[PDB]
């Protein structure tokens, strides 16, 4: 079966992806995204990751840098081998290697 | 014995087994995370370590030069390995947290001819060459290195 | 060639007399006729197995694993009967052939002939099941004296580099024929893939020889190197520049 | 505990001298095994990096780009995010079996349908044309980044378990076999010596018999 | 004996203990690995090492078939079953390096019912059976089985 | 004999040397894999064992409340160790059902002090203490665990 990439971050972040055709509704007519407008708090942000970590469609999730901030805690506590998850700068937001929690294990790395 | 004849002999040979079995230690964590992860002092540990290992304790008796090794050569060969590596050392331990530091390849940049000669006297001969040449050789590689490292710190 | 059996029925004592007996006629080939003589002995675990009952015979109380203490001496007598001297052409070379009871290099026999004989060359129950004759393992094998045997005057000049050579591409090559086996082929290099293809060649033409093909020093040399010729010329690293240069074409 | 217990015999130290060649044998295919993953975990470790370096400038001139479409296009972003069906890009999980572990990894694939294909007809359609291509270039960066992420944790574990093993080998079994191994040797020499002692003090008592025979007859 | 009676015998002899040892290494790794290093030889291998081994060496002690087996038989069973092995690692070295490449999985998939017949060799009767019906049976065998690898070259 | 005069204690004897069993087979396992992939039930049946080990087994017999140990103590100890054992499991087979899954480090963390107090059960000395004395001690330490247990559903 196929699998498709799923969207947390802000109204610009997904606008773009959304044009670069990443956009589907499920079934159920739940969308495999969440814009974050600044009104949202921190449980719908969470829900909404640990949704798309348990989604059977969804096999990636991309979070707006500053959002995974946000959500650290969820994100640091997923620790599945199959579904992934990206950190992503944005133009008022944090650089593509923040804190990364991939990169804070290798013993290799400089 | 050697207090009386070699006086300074008996630290060299101690120095020389601690940087040794620190070349040993040292290999465990070069295969764990490569030569790239140690300190400063670790590389040039290897580095001298290498020298004792491939230029002093290493002797091909079929050369003319080293038919045998009077004890007065041996002791002039490692005096100034482990003296290159007590200034080598002191130029890397006086650095340490300062802007600019010293580290081995500064040091075989602006002395690699001391590394060079380090290697080479192996080479002297005490049939074609008087123990006084030979003497002399060595505490002018003490004074080249020395003259080396107080041009660096 | 001078051949001597004893029959696995006939009597004991006979089995011990039958070296003593070839090498006091080899003894007088080489020594008092100057011929080279090549002493073959071919099962030395039937002759303790003999000796054993000699002791048993003179009542006298069995030694380790049931053997006479006195088998290294007894062993050596045998043995050592053997070389060249001084003022003569001739010498008694010889390979005492011997079954390691149990497989086992452990064993009194084995152990004590691994101390008197410089050297051994094993048998490999391993190559025998391959169907590779003769089943002769390179690896564990050692001619203690064959610098002194090979090289320039003696046979060619290269033998040394193309034995150190071979020897070097087949351990590397047993090597990576486990490593493929752990991989799988897409993880090899190109390297490995001519150890390996280089091993495969190896045991079908240097090992494999069938029981009647005579091969010389200098055809298992050329052989050695059409072997060698698989790999570039840089790899070959335990051989001169001079020798490759000599020897690498083809 | 230290030695597994198999009763001394030449049966015995024929099985142990087995079961050494067997878990040395183990040893090696596990250490070529741990080689191979790490290498392949280095490398994919440097790849990460790299993919990330490439992403973020990527990524930066997609989001400016998006400034130039609301400069002409005005506010498409509301008409973007409301207007949603069906995706132009989506996604297939496969596999490696390197090393003898099972690697999860992504591809990329496109089904063609422009659900935005009409946006900015009006006007700002030439910065938004620019714009769908350059988040579209960007998610392919993504997928084969999110297949380093997976095959390097994987690799993670795969390398952990493996040395787990390895170390286990060489300081639980390789340990137990070589220590009863030695008290094979010692008990089977210790059976060799009461056999020994038996054997002499029987021929002494035969000697002894002979001579007290041999002085009867006087 | 063989060159004049059964000339085919010695290659079949050769190949079937060259199989029968293969296994032993490929079954030893496959403890630790899996299937995922094997080739599509050594899926071959073992597949076939395991028809000789559970279909040709086993055999059993009290009934018809198997209470006794002439040499007529038992040298068409081993030649049906490394006749498979040649042809299935030639499918395979024939499609190597190509656009789409026979596997095991192909194989096993097409030979089927050829798999089926080569362990079912074993229940032809010597006395139901004339010796001559049990050849023209495994001659029949042969030729489904070319007949079969056909499909994939 | 003990029916009649400790029918508790049959049942005690039997789970406590299935505990040490079932510790000695985990342990073999870990001495490969580590600590930490054991299921819960499991890990607590190594803590459980362990204190069973240090905390029953080991007798001090140079110190007073050590040097004699009647059979009211030591069956008592086996009767408070056995109901956490058995309550610890039942609290995490009751609940690995559903997300909100206790587990032994919940339990350890919620139950520290009655770890200490199961512990501490060796020190209780027949020469100072009465019969009576111990026994209400050993009864209060199951009063703490059942109430402790009922405050983790």
């Amino acid at each position: 079966r196929g699998k498709l990439i799923a969207v947390i971050g802000d109204e610009d972040t997904v606008t773009g992806f959304l044009l670069g055709g990443i956009g589907e509704l499920n079934k159920n007519r739940h969308p495999n995204f969440l814009v974050v407008e600044k009104d949202t708090t921190i449980n719908e942000i969470e829900d909404t990751f640990r949704q798309f970590l348990n989604r059977d469609d969804i096999g990636i999730i991309l979070i707006n840098q500053y959002i995974a901030e946000m959500v650290r805690h969820a994100l640091d506590a997923h620790q599945r081998s199959i579904p992934a998850v990206l950190e992503i700068p944005s133009k008022e937001h944090p650089y593509d290697a923040a804190k990364d929690s991939i990169l804070r294990r290798a013993k290799g790395m400089f | 014995y050697y207090d009386k004849h070699f006086t300074e002999f008996v630290p060299l040979r101690t120095k020389a087994k601690e940087i040794l079995q620190e070349e040993e230690d040292l290999a465990e964590i070069v295969q764990l995370v490569g030569k790239a992860s140690l300190a400063e002092t670790d590389k040039i540990t290897l580095e001298v370590a290498k020298l004792i290992k491939d230029d002093f304790l290493q002797q091909n008796g079929y050369t003319p030069y080293d038919r045998f090794c009077p004890f007065y050569k041996t002791v002039g060969m490692l005096s100034n390995m482990i003296s290159f590596y007590d200034m080598a050392r002191r130029a890397v331990e006086t650095t340490a947290q300062s802007d600019n530091k010293i580290t081995w390849s500064i040091i075989r940049e602006h002395m690699g001819e001391i590394l060079y000669k380090l290697s080479s006297m192996k080479f002297k001969d005490p049939v074609k060459d008087g123990e006084a040449k030979i003497k002399a050789d060595y505490a002018q590689l003490l004074e080249d290195m020395q003259n080396a490292f107080r041009s660096l710190e | 060639v001078c051949l001597f059996l004893n029959l696995a029925n006939d009597p004991t004592i006979e089995r011990i007399i039958t070296p003593r007996l070839a090498l006091t006629t080899a003894e007088f080939l080489a020594y008092q006729c100057e011929k080279h003589v090549l002493v073959i002995l071919t099962d030395m675990s039937s002759y303790a197995e003999a000796l054993r009952e000699v002791s048993a015979a003179r009542e006298e109380v069995p030694g380790r694993r049931g053997f006479p203490g006195y088998m290294y001496t007894d062993l050596a007598t045998i043995y050592e009967r053997a070389g060249r001297v001084e003022g003569r052409n001739g010498s008694i070379t010889q390979i005492p052939i011997l079954t390691m009871p149990n497989d086992d290099i452990t064993h009194p026999i084995p152990d004590l002939t691994g101390y008197i004989t410089e050297g051994q060359i094993y048998v490999d129950r391993q190559l025998h099941n391959r169907q590779i004759y003769p089943p002769i393992n390179v690896l564990p094998s050692l001619s203690r004296l064959m610098k002194s045997a090979i090289g320039e005057g003696m046979t060619r000049k290269d033998h040394a580099d193309v034995s150190n050579q071979l020897y070097a591409c087949y351990a590397i090559g047993k090597d990576v024929q486990a490593m493929k086996a752990v991989v799988g082929e897409e993880a090899l290099t190109s390297d490995d893939l001519l150890y390996l293809e280089f091993l495969q060649k190896f045991e079908k033409n240097f090992i494999t020889q069938g029981p009647y093909e005579n091969r010389t020093v200098y055809e298992t040399l050329d052989i050695g190197w059409q072997l060698l010729r698989i790999f570039p010329k840089e790899m070959l690293k335990r051989i001169p520049q001079s020798t490759l240069s000599e020897f690498y074409p083809r | 505990k230290d030695r597994i217990e198999i009763f001394p015999s030449r049966m015995a130290q024929t099985i142990m001298k087995a079961r050494l060649k067997g878990a040395q044998t183990g040893r090696n295919l596990l250490k070529k095994k741990s080689d191979a993953l790490t290498l392949r975990f280095r490398q994919i470790l440097k790849k990460i990096i790299e993919t990330k370096m490439l992403m973020g400038e990527v990524m930066r001139e997609a989001a400016f780009s998006l400034a130039e479409a609301k400069f002409t296009a005005g506010d498409f972003s509301t008409t973007v995010i409301q207007n949603v069906n069906k995706a132009q890009v989506k996604i297939r999980a496969k596999k490696d079996n390197v090393a003898g572990v099972t690697l999860p990894v992504f591809e990329h694939y496109h089904e063609g349908t422009d659900s935005y294909e009409l946006t900015g007809l009006a006007r700002g359609g030439e910065q938004l044309a620019k714009l769908k291509r350059n988040y579209a270039k960007a998610v392919e960066l993504l997928v084969e980044l999110a297949s380093l992420q997976t095959s390097f944790v994987t690799l993670d574990e795969a390398i952990k378990i493996t040395n787990r093993r390895v170390n286990a080998i060489e300081h639980v079994i390789i340990p137990r076999i070589e220590r009863t191994l030695a008290y094979i040797i010692t008990e089977l020499d210790e059976r060799e010596r009461e056999e020994f002692y038996r054997l002499k003090k029987i021929q002494e008592k035969k000697k002894i018999i002979k001579e007290k025979s041999e002085k009867d007859l006087e």
